[PDB]
């Protein structure tokens, strides 16, 4: 026959120690492509290799090892990432052309610095938007990310930003460190992000995860993003080079969500080789005698395999190939033709990879839910479907997020000290229409008095409280109504008040004096009007409390309150406050002057003081729960309950006493 | 004689500008030869050099590396390598054999690692080692913020991390951290919203024209900022390539170069025996044909350094045995590497470059500071790391201003000052209200009973007060007096109670006949209100101390365009929680005084003390709306108070003599 030869390398340990298990996968696919004449009239395959541990410089010179001695080999199979980018840049100079297995740098998909270069591995862009689709899902804003310093992750997060990008939802926090772990783990519990994506390897996880338990970071309001291609015992081997013990490791490393893609057929169909993908496992759990819990590379082995078949396919088709020398190159060419065209259907599905890359439909996410990892569900990019099965626990349930707020509206009173104050209003409006009618029925100032206090009491109820009746958000106008009418009712009662001690007056040292009194009165409403004319009235917010004080929610609450106003109407109300006050001051000296009087000035005493005593307590008040409206309603309704109570003793106790 | 072979990886071709520099350090490196072919340092043995040519490709270089490998003879060293990628998959690479990798114009600090590279050594001074410098000269003339921008290229990032790992331990703030990529217009905005003093630029040679035209458009240049730039470019690069030349001509003068230096200042005999001067003499006059190099002095130095180290390891103790060691090196031995890197690694001696040392993979360099002075830059100072003293050459350097800029936003403060031309006349006018009071006291023990006695009190007391009100406030010549304003403040209320108490007394007394004893009973009826005052003093004393606070107006404004700005500061005598207290005072004031305002509109029909009461009530009440609305100008409120104080207290004499003494004296 004809041995030919082909170079191989299968990293043993190192940061992916996926040799250990492709080598006998490609034994056993070498065993089985040796059966078939068709395929090969004429040749025998043969195979050497290396290891390698991702050490470019063993790399080098196994490379130098296999390239300047004999026999003379035609495809190269290269393990890692560094040095299949070296190899696939250094290829040329044989005119040699290369196929890798498990690289996924994107960057690696130019055809300009790499003619002679193909993998059978997608990249890592393909967990993107089902990243974006879960995060659509919850709608979170605020996601930070670390990773170590790298080419195959920079190229990742940049095409993870200008995929976010357009879905409107912003990369926060974005640091990134080589071998220490400790000064980014503090700025991350300094930063005290929610949601943390991470891009690293293994042993600094171990590390990274004894950081952020030594920190206090785990917890409650913290997922973890990582890739999910780890073993299942990962946690679990015993590490010297950090004094962290295993249960609180596992304990920190509890609900967190991972991410991967399928590799093969969920299906059972055939192949050319007439076997189909769960006799293939069944057939690695048989030779392979650790467990693929244990191992390394067992979910990637099928893709060596279709590579393998796929490569002997493109040599029969193919079809003299024995006089191959580095220096020409129409030998090159004529397979790289034959070897363009590959187009089929294998193990893993459809193969085809001359092209973009990434022909992969569906991919997977699972979950460690109390010691084992659990599937979610499934996901086509292109359908955009998102097989779903309702199996995610979460701290009770509720997924928890980044922060909400809360407006809380600050709440008045309503209740028996408002009805209270209602029945005292009313009680007040009962005596008087009664002591008016029974002085009707057996004073004409009198009466006027009469209906000013009455309209004083009937004032006294419409206050109102923290938003509750029949329709709302007229505050303004319920307000001013109710203030222009308290206004005029108490410029009527106080003005036929003190009409009749400054007429006593006059007498001590028939309408004149009734009318200009009454056009006195009807002065205040000249004032409520140019009061209401260039600013009536205003329905503005207080955020007099400070935000956050719930004690175990993350919504922080605003306690906002609201008061009638104006566009300028303090110094209007301190002005209409003075005008009142010297009113007030000047018939309390004109009842000590002029001394139905000896009770209209002990009258005009109590009213007096009550009013002067709350108009300050009213205006420099604003806590309005126990303080400021019953101080004012209790000073209003004792008032007009006690002036009204003497005022009309006198008369009927009298009349029949 | 057994020739010891040594490989250089050079690229010789025209192809790239990097040939004419290996074929400008090629004189050196042959005359150094010859020289050691001249004094013959090693009797059995000769060294051989073969050159490579690289063009520093990567496979291209890889390749002839193998050719070199499986075909030439037992090489011993290896030397050269320019590219920065091919020597760093070289120097990743040499442990395979357990080689050594000579290079010198490696200017990155990637290869700053052992654990990465533990075989790897270079004598060219890096980018890291104008970081001491820097800080030498700040401190050298003082400067304290600075604003930093960087461009997002590998190494000014590596840089610009590497500023932070220098910078730990001294008074130092960076304010405007700014690292633009392709947009530097933008970023030059952002400098003058912070305003930052002093540019630490890092960029490449394109960008730098453009940031200057858009610097000029924003005008970032004048007497006021410095520039440290990084100036290796070629000079006159300007010269070629929105913005015109005379339009950064003016704009482009002042901006601070950070180079390193190539030779040295000494003519003292080396290793070798000449002078850097005849060095470079006998030099430039071995070669004519091509463009002078700037490395040869780095070629020719670490000849002799790995000469002088071969012959230090060769010193060993198997005389025979070692000589087969060498003789017989399949590429798998170590220990003489390791025994070579020791004897390389303990190099120290003096060169056309100064003295060497080796502090991890780094010899200690020379910095040169440079200015770019009048269309051309000028050599203006060094810096030597090793004995780390900063040389500066006096007479030569010059400043657009007179001193090297201050750089915070510096302030001072003073006291608001009242107008003295003001505080004059009613100084003068001080006098006249005391002797006129004085002389109408005489008068009245002329008529010698006690009412205008205590009105004249009174009277007096208002004149002292109205004098001693802004003589402590503005001249702060008693400084220790903001706590005597309230010790005046209560000689003032004292002469106001016993003058309003004249005002009041008498006509209460006179309301209530509209005896001796009665009067007697009103005498002590002022003294009560009299020591009511005085209780209220003492409460004043007890509710607060009123001691001397100041209010800090600050606008910051500058008169003249000195950056020096100006804050005034106001006396103020209170401590803002008596606001209760003088709100009552003043309420016990109004009450006490609205009772005769009332009845002077009653008894009119004592017959021009209730005029005199209204018109000085109203003035009273200006005076105190007046004093509540005001103290944003401390004068004009001084001055007004001044005014109704001379108004009030001798119109109240005046109105109550003008018909007095007229009638009186017909
Ligand atoms: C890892 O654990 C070892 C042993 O527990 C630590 O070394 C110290 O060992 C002595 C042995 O007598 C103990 O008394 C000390 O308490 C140990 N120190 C500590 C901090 O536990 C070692 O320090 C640990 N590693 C780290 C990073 O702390
Ligand atoms: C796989 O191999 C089997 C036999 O080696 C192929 O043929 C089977 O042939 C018998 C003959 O009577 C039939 O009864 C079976 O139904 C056939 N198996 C099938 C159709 O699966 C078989 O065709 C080969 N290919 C596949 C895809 O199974
Ligand atoms: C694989 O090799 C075979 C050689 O036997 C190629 O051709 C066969 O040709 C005969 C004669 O026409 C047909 O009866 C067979 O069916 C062919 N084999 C197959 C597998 O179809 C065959 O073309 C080669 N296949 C490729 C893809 O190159
Ligand atoms: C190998 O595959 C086919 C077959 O030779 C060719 O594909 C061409 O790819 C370019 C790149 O977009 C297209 O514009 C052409 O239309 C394709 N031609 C076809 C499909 O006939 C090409 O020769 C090779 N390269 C690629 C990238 O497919
Ligand atoms: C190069 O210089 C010396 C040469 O031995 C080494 O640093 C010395 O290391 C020894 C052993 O650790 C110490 O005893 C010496 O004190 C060190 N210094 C000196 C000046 O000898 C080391 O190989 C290298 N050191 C550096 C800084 O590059
Ligand atoms: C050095 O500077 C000082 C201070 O300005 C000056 O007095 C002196 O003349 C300078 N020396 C020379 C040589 O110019």
């Amino acid at each position: 026959r004809r041995a030919v030869y082909i170079g191989a390398l299968f990293p043993m340990s190192g940061g992916w120690p996926g040799g250990q298990a492709c080598q006998p996968a490609v034994e056993m696919a070498l065993e089985d492509v040796n059966s078939r004449r068709d395929i090969l009239p004429d040749y025998e395959l043969k195979l050497i290799h290396h290891d390698s541990k991702c050490d470019p410089g063993q790399a080098t010179k196994y490379l130098y090892e296999l390239l300047y001695n004999d026999p003379i080999k035609i495809i190269l199979m290269p393990g890692c990432s560094s040095v299949s980018t070296l190899v696939a840049e250094a290829a040329r100079m044989w005119n040699l052309i290369v196929l890798s297995y498990g690289s996924s740098s994107p960057a690696l998909s130019n055809r300009q610095r790499f003619p002679t270069f193909f993998r059978t591995h997608p990249s890592a862009t393909l967990h993107n938007p089902t990243r974006v689709k879960l995060f659509e899902k919850w709608g979170w804003k605020k996601i930070a990310t670390i990773q170590q310093t790298t080419e195959v992750f920079t190229s990742t997060l940049d095409d993870l930003e200008e995929r976010v990008k357009e879905a409107g939802i912003e990369i926060t926090f974005r640091q990134s460190f080589f071998s220490d772990p400790a000064v980014p783990v503090k700025n991350l519990k300094r930063q005290d992000a929610r949601i943390i994506v991470g891009l690293f390897y293994e042993t600094e996880a171990r590390k990274v995860f004894c950081e952020v338990y030594k920190e206090r970071l785990f917890g409650k309001k913290y997922v973890w993003f990582l890739i999910g291609w780890y073993a299942d015992n990962w946690f679990k081997i015993y590490d010297p080079s950090i004094n962290c013990t295993v249960d609180e490791m596992t304990e920190a490393v509890e609900g967190h969500i991972t991410t991967e893609i399928v590799m093969l057929n969920p299906a059972n169909t055939r192949s050319i080789s007439n076997m189909t993908s769960q006799e293939f496992v069944e057939k690695l759990t048989k030779r392979l005698k650790r467990h693929p819990e244990e191992t390394g590379g067992f979910q990637e082995a099928p893709l060596a395999y279709d590579a393998i078949w796929a490569l002997a396919l493109a040599l029969n088709k193919t079809s003299r190939l024995e006089d191959f020398n580095y220096n020409n190159q129409t030998i090159t060419d004529q397979i790289y033709r034959a070897m363009n065209s590959s187009s089929f259907e294998g193990v893993s599905g459809h193969v085809v990879f001359d092209a973009s890359g990434s022909r992969m439909a569906w991919t997977l996410i699972e979950q460690l839910q109390g010691g084992s990892y659990k599937k979610i569900g499934y996901y086509d990019s292109t359908k955009d479907d998102l097989s779903w099965s309702k199996t995610d626990k979460w701290i009770g349930g509720s997924p928890p997020a980044d922060q909400t707020l809360v407006i809380k509206t600050f709440r008045f009173l309503s209740q028996k000290l408002f009805i209270s104050v209602s029945v005292l209003s009313s009680l007040g409006i009962v005596l008087a229409v009664v002591c008016l009618s029974f002085n009707i029925y057996n004073p004409n100032l009198n009466n006027l008095t009469a209906v000013g206090c009455s309209l004083a009491l009937a004032a006294v109820f419409p206050l109102g409280l923290d938003g509750y009746h029949i329709g709302r958000n007229q505050f303004p106008f319920v307000c001013q109504a109710r203030l222009w009418l308290l206004g005029l009712g108490f410029s009527l009662g106080y003005g036929s008040m003190f009409t009749k001690i400054w007429w006593v007056h006059t007498v001590f040292t028939p309408w004149k004096l009734y009318a200009t009194v009454g056009l006195l009165v009807g002065m205040d409403v000249l004032t409520l009007a140019i009061w209401q004319i260039v600013d009536p009235l205003h329905r503005t917010i207080e955020t007099f409390a400070k935000e956050e004080p719930k004690e175990d929610i993350d919504v922080s609450i605003l306690p906002q309150l609201e008061h009638c106003s104006s566009r300028k109407m303090n110094t209007w109300l301190g002005i209409f406050y003075g005008y009142k006050g010297l009113l007030l001051l000047l018939g309390i000296f004109l009842a000590y002057e002029t001394k139905d009087h000896r009770a209209v000035g002990m009258a005009i005493y109590n009213v007096a003081v009550l009013c002067l005593i709350t108009a300050p307590v009213t205006m420099i008040l604003s806590s309005q729960q126990d303080a400021a409206f019953a101080f004012a309603s209790l000073a209003i309704v004792f008032s007009s309950y006690i002036t009204l109570v003497v005022l009309f003793v006198p008369k009927m106790r009298r009349l029949i006493t | 004689s057994p020739p010891l072979s040594i490989m250089g990886l050079m690229p010789l071709t025209k192809e790239v500008a990097k040939g004419s520099i290996g074929r400008g350090v090629l004189p050196a490196v042959e005359l150094a030869i010859e020289q050691i072919r001249n004094e013959s340092l090693l009797r059995p043995y000769f060294l051989d050099l073969r050159l490579y040519d690289t063009e520093c490709d990567n496979a291209k270089g890889l390749k002839a590396f193998y050719d070199a490998i499986k075909y030439g003879p037992n090489h011993l060293m290896v030397f050269g390598g320019v590219c920065p990628s091919v020597t760093s998959i070289i120097a990743e690479s040499l442990q395979g054999w357990n080689l050594v990798q000579l290079s010198f114009a490696a200017t990155t600090p990637v290869l700053a690692d052992k654990k990465k590279y533990p075989y790897f050594f270079r004598t060219v001074p890096s980018d890291n080692a104008v970081n001491p410098a820097i800080l030498k000269l700040l401190k050298h003339y003082q400067w304290k913020r600075v604003g930093t921008l960087t461009q997002d290229v590998q190494r000014f990032s590596e840089v610009r991390n590497d500023l932070t790992g220098v910078l730990y331990g001294e008074d130092i703030e960076i304010s405007d951290t700014e690292s633009f990529s392709n947009d530097p217009c933008t970023s030059v905005k952002k400098l003058k919203g912070n305003d930052v003093r002093i540019i630490l630029g890092q960029f490449d040679q394109n960008m730098a024209a453009k940031v200057f035209c858009c610097a000029y458009e924003e005008n970032m240049y004048g007497s006021k900022y410095q520039w440290i730039i990084p100036g290796w470019y070629e000079p006159s690069w300007w010269e070629q390539v929105r913005c015109l030349r005379k339009n950064l001509l003016a704009a482009m003068e002042g901006y601070i170069g950070v180079d390193f230096e190539p030779l040295s200042s000494k003519q003292i005999k080396t290793i070798s025996g000449k002078t850097p001067q005849q060095y470079e003499r006998e030099y430039n006059n071995k070669r004519s044909g091509v463009g002078p190099s700037k490395f040869h002095g780095y070629a020719y130095d670490g000849i002799w350094v790995i000469a002088k180290t071969l012959q230090r390891a060769m010193e060993t103790l198997h005389a025979s045995s070692r000589h087969q060691r060498i003789q017989d090196f399949n590429y798998t031995d170590h220990t003489l590497g390791r025994i070579i890197l020791n004897a390389m690694n303990e190099t120290n001696f003096f060169g056309v470059t100064g003295q060497v040392v080796f502090r991890n993979g780094e010899r200690m360099g020379t910095i040169k500071f440079t200015q770019f002075q009048d269309s051309r830059e000028v050599k203006v100072g060094e810096y030597n790391a090793v004995a780390d003293t900063l040389e500066i050459i006096n007479d030569t350097i010059r400043f657009q201003g007179s001193e090297p800029p201050k750089d915070k936003t510096i302030i001072l403060e003073q006291l608001r000052k009242i107008s003295l031309p003001l505080y004059s006349i009613l100084s003068a006018l001080t006098i006249l209200g005391m002797i006129m009071a004085s002389a109408f006291l005489f008068f009245n023990i002329k008529n010698r009973p006690y009412m205008n006695n205590l009105i004249i009190l009174g009277g007096m007391l208002s004149y002292a007060s109205i004098f001693l009100f802004g003589l402590d406030g503005s001249f702060v010549s008693e400084k220790t007096f903001e706590t005597l304003c309230t010790v005046r403040t209560w000689i003032l209320t004292v002469g106001y109670t016993t003058a309003f108490g004249a005002m009041f007394a008498k006509t209460w007394r006179v309301h209530a006949i509209f005896k001796i004893i009665k009067d007697q009973k009103l005498l002590v009826i002022v003294g009560g209100m009299l020591l009511i005052d005085l209780c209220i003093l003492i409460c004043w004393q007890a509710v607060d101390p009123l001691r001397r606070t100041v209010e800090k107006y600050s606008m910051e404004p500058d008169p003249a365009g000195r950056d020096i700005s100006i804050r005034p500061l106001l006396e103020h005598c209170e401590n803002t929680h008596m606001t209760i207290w003088l709100g009552i005072v003043y309420a016990y004031k109004g009450l006490l005084m609205l009772f005769g305002c009332f009845l002077a509109w009653e008894t009119r029909n004592s017959k021009y003390i209730g005029m005199s009461v209204y018109n000085v009530g109203i003035m009273c009440i200006i005076g105190a709306a007046v004093s509540f609305l005001t103290r944003d100008q401390p004068n004009v409120q001084f001055c007004i108070v001044a005014l109704v104080i001379i108004f009030c207290s001798t119109i109240t004499l005046c109105l109550v003599f003008v018909p007095k003494l007229i009638t009186l004296r017909t």
